[PDB]
């Protein structure tokens, strides 16, 4: 403790040499390996490698995709990593023709055992998944090892190129007309309620709103109609407890300039996605309500 | 041990062996700067009286 | 420059062979009553919330204040606990009995060791002992959170020989995992206090709500913009069968309630939820993304 040792700036770790650099200028030793000059050393990103089976890279090898586990029974297959877009074959809000555009693609057992683990299990939908974050750098091998972001932003390695969040066009929804300089982005699971089940539409609802109240105040405008089917359903069966009826998560943010139409192109198989550009991605969880 | 006389017992030596231990009590004081002082003291704007 | 940590001492003097079992927990949550920097051993961990007849509620509404920390490095004579920050990733030890897969929530309880001896005992300390809390997923404790309540309503009813059955399947959960079976918080014939005060708190929710919507329902339905209070109104009867050709076309309402009490009333339904909010909504402080195996460390991002 001295006045000049408080008095000093900051020191970035950029204008100290690397720590192996630290070591080997002491000790004198040269390996082949370029220490010069560490990769990956600026990266508020975090991020976790995930084997995904290759029945489950279609639509995936374009960086920036969701990455939800899916829990199912069975002790051997404990989990199982889907889509965005692998989920909305069983979702009732996409187009009839998307969607048999789409399961096209996903002819695979892996993938095919993922509408069977849907189908199998009587309780919601909702309970199974826990998102992940957004697909990068694709291993694309004969079992691709993906990387996912659990916070931060999409980028390249070198941030040579941002990678754009792709929500498959059906799905997105915008509530205002006059957007926001910001709005973050829900994903928003909504059952409607129907006598053999209860089928599942999906939604990504970017909004500038933030507070859960008045979000979830809003949100019931449009679903108005699966809430009041959720209490027809409510009175109509006595000893069934059916609970909430849409669940809305926090998925990121992005800053509503950047948000416009595009693409993916797969197999010569054009989809219609609205683009997130610099989608920064800030988990939350899923927040039950009626 | 004092020796003893006709028909008392004797005193046996007894060797006695003890430890002491010590004890922790750790002390600390906190003072703080105001960023406000702190930007005064690295950063200088245009110099002036 | 060096991280920040809480340095902690041991009033009571510690053994070479004491010391080594706090490096086995360098890498395990231990939670603090309060920030502060230095700590004597007495107001570190759990067991300063011990009691006798207080339960489990008691240890979960005090955890849901106290500050969360890891241990970072055993000194011999002092430890460093860092307090964590949110969104940066820490690694924690596996105390909680269910194994962690990539991507799960997990939440901290208070530890829920049952009857039968399994590995427990680490630390005793002059009549003191380290204990720490449980981390689950978020699942489990969603679960384990409403088997303590039912057993709690089930506490006024054990001459029945279905509830005593009842009680003892939800006294043993299944998860995909070896099995842990609660402890029943009934005891010595008599519900512990905690537990009683929050099933009060359900069972005002769940009996003075009934008797009071009416007097709301009945003129709000009148309005007809949101068009499901009409089919909410036969919601309140709470029949299970379809009506007899008896009395109910209506849902039954107080009559001719004094101008005042209706306020008190109506404020002690929301007095009680106070009381429940503890247990209303659990909340994750960790988000594993990698673990390592054998499930014993993980990487979590830290929540909260």
């Amino acid at each position: 403790m001295d006045a000049r040792a408080v008095a000093k700036r900051p020191r970035d770790p950029a204008d100290e040499d690397n720590e192996l650099v630290t070591a080997l200028k002491a000790k004198r030793e040269v390996n082949t390996i370029s220490v010069r000059y560490l990769y990956h050393a600026d990266h508020q990103a975090l991020t976790a490698r995930f084997f995904v089976p290759e029945g489950l890279v279609e639509f995936e090898a374009q960086p920036g995709a969701l990455l939800i586990r899916m829990e199912t029974g069975c002790d051997s297959p404990r989990h199982l990593y889907i889509s965005l877009y692998l989920l909305g074959i069983r979702a009732s809000n996409v187009s009839a023709s998307t969607r048999c555009l789409l399961e096209s693609v996903y002819t695979a057992s892996a993938a095919r055992a993922a509408l069977q683990w849907l189908d199998l299990g009587p309780h919601l939908l909702h309970r199974r998944l826990e998102t992940l974050g957004c697909v990068k750098t694709v291993s694309l091998g004969i079992t691709s090892l993906l990387t996912c972001v659990m916070r931060g932003y999409l980028y390249n390695t070198l941030k040579t190129e941002v990678f754009a969040l792709m929500i498959p066009k059906d799905m997105y929804l915008t509530w205002e007309e006059t957007r926001g300089r910001l709005q973050y982005v829900y994903l928003i699971i909504v059952y409607d309620y129907d006598g053999p089940e209860t089928r599942p539409g999906i939604y990504v609802l970017t909004s500038s709103i933030a507070h859960w109240q008045t979000l979830v105040d809003v949100a019931r405008g449009k679903f108005a109609r699966e809430r009041c089917s959720f209490v027809n359903r409510r009175i109509t069966r006595p000893r069934q407890i059916p609970l909430c009826t849409g669940v809305i998560q926090k998925l990121g943010w992005c800053l509503a300039d950047d948000i416009h139409t595009s693409f993916l192109v797969h197999k010569e198989l054009k989809l219609s996605v609205v683009r997130l550009d610099n989608f920064s991605v800030e988990l939350g969880d899923f927040r039950e309500f009626v | 041990r004092v020796a003893s006389g006709a028909g008392l017992p004797t005193s046996r030596q007894t060797t006695i062996m003890v430890t002491k231990y010590s004890e922790k009590s750790p002390i600390t004081i906190p003072f703080e700067l105001s960023a406000a002082c702190l930007t005064y003291l690295r950063e200088t704007f245009e110099g002036t009286i | 420059a060096m991280e920040a940590n809480i340095f902690c001492t041991f009033d009571h003097k510690l053994s070479i062979a004491d010391v080594g079992k706090l490096t086995k927990l360098v890498a395990a949550v231990v939670p603090i009553p309060q920030r502060l920097h230095l700590i004597k051993h007495y107001q570190l961990g759990l067991h300063q919330f011990v009691d006798h007849t207080r339960g489990y509620v008691r240890l979960r509404g005090l955890l849901r204040n106290m500050t969360l920390t890891l241990m970072r490095r055993v000194e011999g004579n002092q430890i460093l606990l860092h307090v964590p920050t949110h969104g940066l990733l820490y690694t924690v030890l596996n105390t909680g009995p269910v194994t962690w897969e990539k991507g799960d929530a997990l939440c901290v309880l208070p530890p829920l060791f049952h009857g039968p001896l399994a590995r427990e005992n680490l630390l005793t300390l002059g009549q003191w002992e380290l204990v720490l809390p449980w981390i689950v997923p978020m699942p489990l404790a969603l679960e384990i959170n409403q088997r303590l309540l039912i057993m709690g309503l089930f506490s006024l009813d054990r001459s029945y020989e279905e509830v005593k059955a009842a009680v003892q399947q939800l006294q043993t959960i299944t998860f995909r995992d070896a099995t842990f079976t609660i402890p029943d918080p009934v005891i010595d014939q008599h519900l512990l206090i905690d537990m009683k005060t929050a099933c009060l708190s359900m069972s005002m929710v769940a009996n003075l709500a009934s008797e009071l919507t009416m007097t709301y329902v009945r003129k709000l339905a009148l309005e007809d913009s949101s068009m499901l209070l009409v089919k909410c109104q036969e919601l309140l009867m709470r029949l299970d069968r379809e009506r007899s050709v008896g009395e109910p076309r209506t849902p039954a309402r107080p009559q001719h309630v004094s101008p005042d009490d209706e306020i008190a009333r109506l404020s002690a339904l929301f007095v009680m939820l106070r009381q429940l909010d503890d247990l209303i909504r659990e909340q994750v402080v960790f988000t594993v993304c990698d673990v390592s195996p054998d499930n014993k460390s993980a990487t979590c991002i830290f929540k909260g």
